[PDB]
């Protein structure tokens, strides 16, 4: 009977909020000390 | 259908990623407002009514919760399409071939009616015999009593006549006539052998069959009934209670709140 | 009474903002209330109705996922239809035909003489007579044996031609010498056949085609 | 609507299932099925009926 | 490689409008260019980018689709 599930738990968001302190981190060093 | 099937967790999860988002928001000001702009600008863009403008790289994170936004709008309205076509819909009994006869169960019970002619056609056939112990033992009597054990939820299913269940179909809405016909035969009449009457009787038959008058009493008797067809939803309804709860709730805490804020202007 | 549930909770959320106005007072509520509201249809308590703003993207989906559910998921009824009855009364006049001098002529002789006066401008030879000129759009359509009609139903190229309605059956319902005394003992053994299911053997051998795998 | 629609629903192929499909059942000229000669299959074949 | 066709795009006709608005001279480029451009994917020749919000609803409607494909 087409064995899928009857919401969604896919990992993503957890991979997009990573990416996005990622991104954050490699912003927010490059302070301009020259 | 119902409320929001999406995952309470999941909600708490997004509520939290909100926080995430205020809180990163008002963290990245004073690298170079401070009370509730970047709040406003943030459920703006998450909510969808702005996605307007307002150093550089608080903004781009701003875009990726736009990201954010539209990936996980597109979520719902895939799963929202998703459990209104697709699977889980019903389970519908198609005939004989299935397992709920085949492999009989306690809490699937089916009935007929005793000294009749389904149980000529059971009782002369081979491979249903499994039946029997079950099909004899819940018996009735006449055709109402089946009729009123569909309507009080007693049956779930009848083998029975054809003519009738299409009747008791399109009068009333609780029944349907699913899958094929079985044992297919005729309906006629019954007369001794010594009776004499067979042959014109036979004639005037034939004559019904050829004149129409079959079909005059398949139009004066047979054919008029239909039910509808499924052709203000639960979402609906508990949209407009949900929405409508946390908006005058929202009215009477309005007055309070911003009255204390014009004693803060007072001060 | 969904467009009036529409109406009814857009003139709340608007007499809500006239509130709102109203103690703003120590920007038109008539005029750009409604049509902000419309707009995300499609500075505190502006917020406060574009909450249903989101919920409107829910009034999208759904109305996605409705017509996702409707987009997802003939014309002759029988010998009642004057289409055959009068065919002079509509032009082009119609063809079908039927094979001469079969049983069916012959019933139909007993109910319409004047649309036999018609027909006898379509005999036909044989089968193939009218595939082609179905196929190729000679006559309009058969009326038949119709369980003959059911199998070369199940056989088409494509299957694109269908008889008429779904199996409604008009003109409905062994051949013994008389005095024989042949009657009992066949009848016997037909309805034991009848009886013991193996005309379902019979039909899962030589009946259906495609078209009941519709 | 429909771009969800074509791209999920029907119209997407025809794949033949087993001997129960009539595309062996009713056989056609468009549709060609071979095996080789003397072989096990010739066997199976020429035993059964239908 | 479709986020490689995005950004290789976005670059290509983000240019192209910035040297647009400056021979218009007689916003900002890496600052307002690249915000427009993003804002609806989620004064005359701007527009000329907008076309691509239109398609971008489309870019919106296959990845409906083919998440409706895969879910």
């Amino acid at each position: 009977k087409n064995e899928v599930m009857s919401i969604d738990n896919m990992a993503g968001v957890f991979y997009m909020l990573a990416a996005a302190m990622a991104l954050s981190l490699i912003t927010f060093i490059w302070e301009h000390l020259f | 259908s119902f409320m929001q099937p999406f995952q309470s967790t999941l909600w708490l999860l997004v509520g939290l990623s909100v926080h995430v988002v205020a809180v990163m928001l008002y963290l990245l000001d004073r690298f170079s407002l401070t009370l509730s702009s970047a709040m406003w600008f943030s459920w703006r863009v998450l909510l969808n009514s702005g996605i307007g403008e307002g150093s550089f790289s608080a903004r781009i994170l701003g875009m990726v919760w736009a990201g954010f936004a539209m990936i996980i709008v597109a979520s719902y309205t895939a799963n929202l399409a998703a459990f209104l076509v697709l699977d889980r819909p019903e389970e519908r009994i198609t005939g004989i071939n299935d397992p709920r006869l085949r492999n009989p169960s306690d809490k699937f019970i089916y009935a007929t009616v005793k000294q009749s002619s389904v149980d000529i056609y059971f009782r002369r056939q081979v491979e249903l015999s499994t039946m029997y112990r079950h099909m004899e033992k819940h018996n009735y009597e006449s055709a109402a009593e089946a009729i009123q054990a569909v309507r009080d939820n007693k049956l779930h299913a009848f083998i029975w006549d054809s003519a009738v269940l299409e009747f008791e179909a399109s009068q009333k809405c609780d029944l349907v006539t699913t899958g094929e016909l079985f044992f297919r035969s005729g309906f006629g009449i019954g007369m001794r052998k010594d009776s004499p009457w067979k042959q014109n009787v036979s004639l005037s038959i034939l004559k019904s069959h050829e004149n129409g008058f079959m079909e005059d009493l398949d139009k004066t008797w047979v054919r008029y009934q239909e039910c509808d067809s499924r052709s203000t939803f639960e979402n609906m309804a508990g949209v407009f209670m949900l929405v409508a709860g946390g908006i005058v709730a929202g009215i009477f805490l309005i007055f309070i709140e911003i009255a204390y804020k014009r004693h803060k202007d007072a001060r | 009474s969904v467009w009036v549930m529409m109406f009814v909770m857009l003139l709340i959320v608007s007499a809500i903002a006239v509130f709102v106005f109203e103690y703003f007072s120590p920007s038109f509520t008539i005029g750009k209330a409604i049509w902000l509201l419309w707009g995300l249809v499609f500075t505190t308590s502006k917020i406060m109705v574009s909450v249903w703003a989101f919920f409107a993207v829910i009034f999208l989906a759904s109305y996605t996922a409705n017509l996702a559910a409707f987009m997802i998921q003939d014309q002759v009824t029988g010998l009642s239809d004057k289409k055959f009855q009068r065919p002079h009364d509509y032009s082009p006049p119609f063809r079908f035909g039927t094979v001469p001098n079969g049983s069916t002529e012959r019933n139909i002789r007993n109910n319409y003489p004047y649309m036999h006066q018609y027909m006898t401008k379509f005999n036909q030879k044989g089968v193939e007579d009218a595939l082609v000129s179905l196929k190729t759009g000679k006559l309009d359509a058969f009326i038949y044996d119709a369980a003959v009609l059911n199998y070369k139903a199940g056989r088409d190229e494509g299957c694109k031609l269908v008889t008429i309605g779904s199996g409604y059956i008009f003109a409905t319902t062994i051949a013994l010498q008389k005095g024989s005394p042949w009657k009992r003992q066949i009848d016997l053994a037909l309805l034991q056949f009848v009886g013991d299911g193996e005309m379902e053997e019979l039909e899962t051998l030589w009946l259906t085609g495609i078209c009941h795998n519709e």
